[PDB]
C-alpha cells in the first residue's frame, strides 16, 4: 500500500565528505520510518528508527531528520567502512515496506 | 545477547520447495513478530512474510501469497518459511527479523541471510 520513494539510487562521495538520502512516502507515516545499512555480503543492519533515534551502538556521524512526509538520513563524515546500500522503511502500517535502495560508493 | 540464525538455503528445482528456519536465542519469539525479507538481484529489499508465534497469524505479501507460509514451534523458539511452488523470481537471500517493541524499534535484529536459487 503505501509506496516509499528514496532518492538518489546511487551516489558517489570521498572520504569525510557529508552525504544525504532523502525519503518520501505516497501517506502520513507519523514518525515511524527506519534506515537500515546493507554493506555487500551482510545481513541489514537498523541505523535509525521513527525518523530520528539513533539505534543503540550506531555511530552519530548517521543522524536522520524527518520534514512531514519528507525523511532525510545523513552521513556528517563519511569513513571507509559506510560504503554500503542504504535502505529507508515506513513501520507505520502493515505491509513494512521499503525504498528501493541508496547505492553509497567511495 | 539476541541472535537469529538462518538455515535451509541451497539450491532447488522450479516447482520445488523449501523450508527456511529462523532460530532465535537471547529472546522468545512469542514476545514478538518474526519477518521475512528477501534481497532478489536488482529488487532491493522486499517484505515477504510476517507471524505472531503466539497464535500464528500471518501475513503475506501478493508476491508470495498463496505459495509461502509461515509457521513457528515456540518450544524450539524457530520460525520456519515453507516455500511451495518455486519460481525463478524467488531466487534470493532470505533474511529474517524480528518487529522488536512490536514495531517501535522496527526490525532491530537480522538473521545473517540464507540464499535460495531457483533453477
Amino acid at each position: 500500500d503505501i509506496q516509499m520513494t528514496q532518492s538518489p539510487s546511487s551516489l558517489s562521495a570521498s572520504v569525510g565528505d557529508r552525504v544525504t538520502i532523502t525519503c518520501r512516502a505516497s501517506q502520513d507515516v507519523n514518525t515511524a520510518v527506519a534506515w537500515y545499512q546493507q554493506k555487500p555480503g551482510k545481513a541489514p543492519k537498523l541505523l535509525i528508527y521513527s525518523a530520528d533515534f539513533l539505534y543503540s551502538g550506531v555511530p552519530s556521524r548517521f543522524s536522520g531528520s524527518r520534514s512531514g512526509t519528507d525523511f532525510t538520513l545523513t552521513i556528517s563524515s563519511l569513513q571507509p567502512e559506510d560504503f554500503a546500500t542504504y535502505y529507508c522503511q515506513q513501520h507505520y502500517t502493515t505491509p513494512p515496506t521499503f525504498g528501493q535502495g541508496t547505492k553509497v560508493e567511495i | 545477547e539476541v541472535q537469529l540464525v538462518e538455515s535451509g538455503g541451497g539450491l532447488v528445482q522450479p516447482g520445488g520447495s523449501l523450508r527456511l528456519s529462523c532460530a532465535a536465542s537471547g529472546f522468545n519469539i512469542d514476545d514478538t513478530y518474526i519477518h521475512w525479507v528477501r534481497q532478489a538481484p536488482g529488487k532491493g529489499l522486499e517484505w515477504v512474510a510476517r507471524i505472531y508465534p503466539t497464535n500464528g497469524y500471518t501475513r503475506y505479501a501478493d508476491s508470495v501469497k498463496g505459495r509461502f507460509t509461515i509457521s513457528a514451534d515456540t518450544s524450539k523458539n524457530t520460525a520456519y518459511l515453507q516455500m511451495n511452488s518455486l519460481r525463478a523470481e524467488d531466487t534470493a537471500v532470505y533474511y529474517c527479523s524480528r518487529w522488536g517493541g512490536d514495531g517501535f524499534y522496527a526490525m532491530d535484529v537480522w538473521g545473517q541471510g540464507t540464499l535460495v536459487t531457483v533453477s
